[PDB]
């Protein structure tokens, strides 16, 4: 297991994919044009995990970029490291969804899907040990949610033995203009619970809260968040871009993380917290690093884990520090809060350490938390949704595009059983 | 000869295998190119090594890992020339800490060349004793492909012996949550085949390198070196031949009173820092005393509250039979050492006269005389019950089962393997009863 | 053992499910390579297993598990006999405005298909014929019930309609009520030899190592004014296959077996969930569970489980799992 093929679609999804490829193309040492300008070979032992090699010291990001809006691609060309993308891999539609799921799933996405499948095909025809597929998108809009879920379904029925990883973001009436979002959300969840393997959850509400209270940015722009997400992405991909025994490939990653097939919704978190282009003079230590990255003030989804219990956790520390200090603080948080861990799964928190730190930091810490508290995030949507589907607003959009209307209440019964599933494994003692 | 054949599976088994053959070359005197100064191109070491044409002495080992990153270090390291290249067999996708991918999906396609190559080694020999299998109880590769591999070796080589070297997982360096599942599975399927399984608590090795070597966070390297030294003590009675050492198959017979009770706790005598210098050599009596302290033990357990069924002492270095007998007198009654009423309280001793060669810069302080005791005690059942607890919470809610079933296996295999485990525990009980 | 026994006979309890077990006799393969029979049934109420155990000291002894049930069919009785007490007292249900079902649970080689899909005097055919013989009767005809039938398979975690030659169907819920099998062709019949025709449409349209590799659902539906009144399902599942029995590799056969054992795992965890009542029973785990939801917790539902087990020593592990879950079913 080595090669990971990456894909970005939708406004939000393409944006965050760009931020990702920026920070990781710098950390791996690739210059903007596409030649290795690093220092340490630690950045090339597992470089093949995210780049194909065009002969001649050309590191081509094994990636694909899609949108139903013909514009979008412009924001790519202005991306400072955007020329490195392979020409064939640019597949951009020209209709546009306009915040409509069924337009992206049953209508126009149904037309561009087979155009993406062929570039994905010729991407897999040149991979030694193709791991799985790794996607970035958003749930409240039109293109990303729908066309994404359809793509995942077709890849799933053509590649059943390859890991299915998705980095999905959340709508909330704090950043979303329109309010057609509590529909596309529940649809996307309906497909994700049934077709994906791993799934990372990022709430726009959390990023707004962090940008306002911590970073003191009263007027949050739309890149202020992409910074915050790209950081977490480097943190959780460290286990796959650098060598190490823990979380080698994605299969191993899900193995120590997925207790039940459906429950696979994580709540990332990073410490410390910084704005853009602002380094840390008093860079953080260790007890504040782990004392922060397990508190809620640094989590990436609007979910207070102190209400729920952790099923599994995978902590990752980057930089140069003491190993004993790491494992000691880990177990200290564990046993001083053994009331927050399912005692019927033991050895549930796995922590690795990587040498190379992220950019702008000397010591960092990433968090990945499959908690039982994540149901609070799904009890919110099934509230914005049951309050809008009991009224049937905007249903002529979807239903008037080949969609069944009951494929909605299907998703309400599905998610409302999921909530009961996270509540199930919250009070089950080891009897 | 009376040949043997080593097999090394999984990350652990391959790395610890490299430490083992490292030490073998050091003690028996071979340089990484495979050449020996003293030999004539039928000796005690010609059981573990074969002679080629140009005196290029080459091991009798097959290395396997499903993900070639851990074996590629062999072909890049100092011993890349040492090996016949055809017996460094590798896969592509690691088993991903999944037993079922070892035993069924991934291993099926590679087992046949694994055994055509093991075959290619077996046709080199004139009278092979048995296979030495090195693997971990944890990772998917070492559990699955060893369970299947043994299921096959029992078909192709029924008359031959099969000795396990097993690596109990420690929570500190555990790379998975589902380690109990893998362990229980491979023990269940491997039991009726394997003849004698030496168990290594990684927790215990960690504690050893915490106390006597004073390393705060010991690397996998340190652990592999220590374990290698102990294995060299055990095999030494196979690889040398004085008039004072007997075959490991000679007193293997005395270590296993019942077919399912074949797990001898090991114990290794002097373990001292080469850094923390200034040291007086220990007498035979002192190391024979140390062979009974749970510190210098191999598995985390407590033999003082448990009964014994046998005892072996493999001394290496400077040891006179009378020194051993005297130390055995000082130990015999002076301690609360108990035998079952159905067993003679006798000791057999393998005096090997080669000293313990440690490692260049290897933080094992070199010593003149050492002892490695193999005690088949009933307290070893502790290490099983430490498993079946971490198991019987998870399997109480069937958490994580969906992967193993999702790669081929049924559910009932779990309830069966677990039930068989509890049966084994009750057997380590039935050993303790007496008569009248 | 075997003989020199059986003085005592069977006075049972009140169940929530007609749980029954069938023993098939050994065949040419298990006899040529002389396997042993380790199952006996002395009364139509007791399933005995002779678990060959061995102490630590190699002394061979017998763990004589005893399993009382609703009815125990031995290694002789034909499809008629099994139908008469498993599916027959269930025809009463659907005519009286009821929703009944019928399970075929066992291992691969236990005989589920042969009890349901015949060769073709299977409980499909027989149950249908007793549907059309009572619909002749005066007090049943005075309802003017129109008869329908469906026949579809779950394979690879997706739904395909065998009457509509392997077409993909969705599966939805909505307003609670029912689990709506969206897209299902519902063919009208008015006589027994219509049903036999649909039957040999599906039985040959099924995916098939000569064994039923997909979950078969065969419905017999009643509609008075068109509105639903009765629904009897007859289910032939795939057996819980070992995995320790190595298939000849194959890239799709391992897919099949794995998905089978995973659906059976989900079903199994739902059994062990109802047996102790977890307020969240995990029915949205697989398509199969999502289906059988109403077959269990339906408002006016009855149901029947026909368990099947092999008699050979080699099967004893599987057999004990199947019987153990059949015991945990009887509530
Ligand atoms: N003593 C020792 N133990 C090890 C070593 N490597 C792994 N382990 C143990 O093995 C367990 C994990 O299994 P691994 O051997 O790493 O996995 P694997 O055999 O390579 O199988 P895959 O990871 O699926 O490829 C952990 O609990 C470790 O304690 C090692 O080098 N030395
Ligand atoms: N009552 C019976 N008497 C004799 N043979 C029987 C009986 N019931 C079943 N069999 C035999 O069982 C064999 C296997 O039947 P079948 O039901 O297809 O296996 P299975 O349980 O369905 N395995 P699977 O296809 O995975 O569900 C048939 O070929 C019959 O010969
Ligand atoms: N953090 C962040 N959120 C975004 C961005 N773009 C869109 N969103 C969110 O995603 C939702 C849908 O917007 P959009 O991306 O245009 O829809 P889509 O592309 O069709 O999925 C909105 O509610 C936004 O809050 C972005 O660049 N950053
Ligand atoms: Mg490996
Ligand atoms: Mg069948």
């Amino acid at each position: 297991m080595r090669e990971i093929v990456h894909i970005q679609a939708g406004q939000c999804g393409n944006q965050i994919g760009a931020k990702f490829w920026e920070v990781i193309s710098d950390e791996h040492g690739i210059d903007p044009t596409g030649s290795y300008h690093g220092d340490s070979d630690l950045q090339l032992e597992r470089i093949n995990v995210y780049y194909n090699e065009a002969t001649g010291n050309k590191y081509v990001p094994r990636a694909i970029l899609v949108d139903l809006e013909p514009g979008t691609m412009d924001s790519v060309r202005s991306g400072p490291f955007g020329q490195i993308f392979r020409p064939d891999n640019f597949v951009f539609g020209q209709s546009g969804a306009g915040n409509n799921w069924a337009k992206g799933h049953y209508t126009e996405g149904a037309e561009l899907v087979d155009s993406v499948l062929d570039v994905v095909r010729k991407e897999s025809e040149s991979c030694d040990c193709l791991q799985g597929f790794q996607l970035t998108h958003s749930l409240g809009g039109g293109t990303g949610s729908g066309m994404g879920t359809l793509l995942i379904s077709k890849i799933r029925e053509e590649y059943p033995d390859r890991i299915m990883n998705t980095f999905s973001v959340m709508p909330s009436p704090k950043v979303s203009d329109t309010v057609v979002e509590p529909y596309n959300a529940t649809l996307s969840v309906h497909q994700l619970v049934e077709n994906t393997d791993e799934t990372y959850c990022i709430d726009n509400e959390a990023l707004y809260d962090i940008c306002f209270r911590t970073l003191k940015l009263t007027t949050p722009t739309y890149g202020d968040l992409n910074h915050l997400v790209s950081a977490t992405m480097s943190g959780v991909t460290t286990c796959l871009r650098f060598p190490g025994q823990l979380n080698a490939d994605l299969r191993k990653l899900a193995v120590n993380m997925v207790p039940f097939p459906r429950l696979h919704f994580f709540m990332p978190g990073f410490a410390p917290l910084t704005s853009r282009g602002s380094q840390q003079y008093r860079a953080l230590t260790v007890p504040e690093l782990t004392q922060q990255m397990f508190d809620s003030k640094n989590m990436m989804a609007a979910c207070d884990p102190r209400h729920g219990r952790y099923l599994t956790v995978a902590a990752i520390f980057r930089g140069r520090m003491s190993m004993k200090e790491v494992d000691e603080q880990m177990l200290n948080v564990q046993n001083k809060n053994s009331s927050y861990f399912v005692e019927w799964i033991p050895n549930n928190v796995k922590t690795a350490v990587c040498d190379i730190p992220p950019r702008g930091l000397k010591m960092s810490a990433t968090f990945i938390g499959n908690s039982t508290a994540i149901q609070e995030l799904f009890k919110r949507i099934s509230e914005q949704f049951t309050a809008m589907f009991r009224r049937k607003a905007f249903l002529h959009w979807y239903t008037g595009e080949g969609m069944d209307e009951m494929e909605f209440t299907e998703a309400e019964s599905n998610m409302n059983d999921l909530v009961s599933e996270y509540q199930q494994y919250q009070d089950a003692t080891a009897d | 000869m009376r040949e043997c054949i080593s097999i090394h599976v999984g990350q652990a088994g391959v790395q610890i295998g490299n430490a083992c053959w490292e030490l073998y070359c050091l003690e028996h005197g071979i340089q990484p190119d495979g050449q020996m100064p003293s030999d004539k191109t039928d000796d005690s070491f010609n059981t573990f090594f074969s002679e080629t044409g140009a005196g290029k002495h080459v091991p009798r080992a097959v290395f396997v890992d499903l993900e070639p990153t851990v074996i590629d270090e062999v072909r890049t390291g100092t011993y890349r020339q040492l090996f016949h290249p055809e017996q460094l067999i590798t896969g592509k996708e690691d088993a991903a800490n999944n037993y079922a991918r070892g035993h069924y999906t991934i291993g099926k396609e590679i087992i046949d060349l694994v055994l055509d190559r093991i075959r290619k080694l077996a046709d080199q020999c004139t009278g092979l004793q048995g296979f030495l299998v090195f693997h971990s109880f944890g990772g998917g590769t070492g559990s699955g492909f060893t369970s299947l591999l043994m299921e096959r070796l029992s078909v192709d080589y029924g008359k031959k012996s099969k000795l396990e070297f097993s690596i109990y997982p420690a929570p500190q360096v555990s790379t998975a949550v589902v380690e109990p599942y893998n362990s229980i599975l491979t023990t269940h399927t491997t039991l009726e085949h394997s003849d004698c399984a030496f168990m290594v608590d990684n927790e215990a090795i960690y504690d050893i390198c915490r106390r006597n070597l004073d390393i705060e966070r010991p690397t996998y390297t340190n652990l592999n070196r220590l374990i290698s030294q102990i294995v060299s003590s055990i095999t030494a009675s196979l690889r040398f031949d004085g008039a004072l050492n007997v075959d490991l198959t000679e007193f293997q017979t005395n270590l296993v009173p019942y077919p399912r009770i074949h797990f001898p706790l090991a114990t290794y005598a002097p373990v001292i820092s080469a850094e923390k210098a200034y040291h007086e050599q220990l007498s035979v009596a002192e190391i024979t005393n140390a062979c009974f302290e749970p510190a210098n033990q191999m598995v985390k357990c407590d033999p003082r509250h448990g009964k014994y069924m046998a005892c072996c002492l493999l001394y290496r270095g400077d040891v006179v039979p009378k020194d051993v007998n005297a130390a055995i007198a000082t130990i015999k009654t002076k301690r609360s050492i108990q035998f079952v009423d159905w067993c003679p309280t006798g000791f057999k001793v393998g005096i090997n006269y080669q000293p313990p060669t440690v490692v260049p810069g290897g933080d094992l302080a070199k010593v003149q005389r050492a002892v490695c005791m193999l005690s088949n005690t009933t307290a070893i059942a502790e290490a099983w019950a430490r498993l079946d607890h971490k198991f019987d919470l998870m399997y109480a809610k069937r958490a994580f089962v969906h992967w193993y079933v999702g790669e081929g296996m049924e559910e009932g295999e779990f309830s069966e393997a677990r039930e068989d485990m509890a049966a084994l525990e009750k057997d380590y009980e039935e050993v303790g009863v007496d008569s009248v | 053992f075997r003989g020199s026994l059986d003085y005592r006979p069977l006075p049972i309890d009140e169940h929530r499910i007609c749980v029954c077990v069938r023993k098939r006799p050994l065949n040419k393969k298990e006899t040529q390579m002389k396997d042993l029979d380790v199952i006996t049934i002395p009364s139509k109420d007791v399933v005995m297993v002779h678990e060959p155990k061995q102490k630590v000291d190699l002394t061979r002894y017998l763990e004589n598990q005893t399993f009382r049930f609703d009815y125990a069919f031995d290694d002789s009785a034909p499809n008629e006999m099994v139908y008469r007490f498993t599916a027959r007292p269930l025809v009463e249900t659907i005519f009286e405005r009821g929703m009944a079902t019928c399970f075929a649970y066992g291992q691969t080689g236990s005989g589920k298909t042969h009890t349901m899909g015949g060769d073709s005097k299977g409980i499909y055919a027989l149950a249908a014929r007793d549907v059309f013989l009572m619909l002749k009767k005066p007090n049943y005809k005075k309802l003017e019930l129109q008869v329908y039938a469906t026949f579809f398979e779950i394979y690879s975690g997706k739904v395909f309609d065998l009457l509509n030659r392997k077409t993909k169907l969705r599966v939805l819920e909505d307003g609670k009520q029912q689990v709506q099998v969206v897209g299902l062709q519902e063919r009208e019949v008015k006589c027994v030899e219509d049903v036999l025709k649909l039957i040999d449409i599906g039985n040959s349209c099924r995916t098939s190592a000569h064994s039923s590799r997909s979950h078969a659902v065969f419905q017999i539906i009643l509609r008075r004014k068109g509105k639903l009144h009765g629904k009897f399902s007859l289910i032939d599942l795939a057996g819980n296959e070992r995995g320790a029995d190595t298939s000849s590799a194959d890239r799709q056969t391992r897919l099949e077996g794995a998905e089978i054992n995973k659906s059976l795992l989900a079903l199994k965890e739902c059994i062990r969930a109802l047996g102790r009542n977890k307020p969240h029973t995990p029915f949205r785990a697989s398509k199969l569970t999502q289906v059988l939801r109403d077959s269990f917790i339906g408002e006016n539902s009855r149901t029947c489980m026909i368990a099947t087990i092999s008699p050979g020593m080699a099967s004893c592990e599987n057999t004990l799992n199947t019987l153990r879950y059949a015991n945990r079913v009887k509530e």
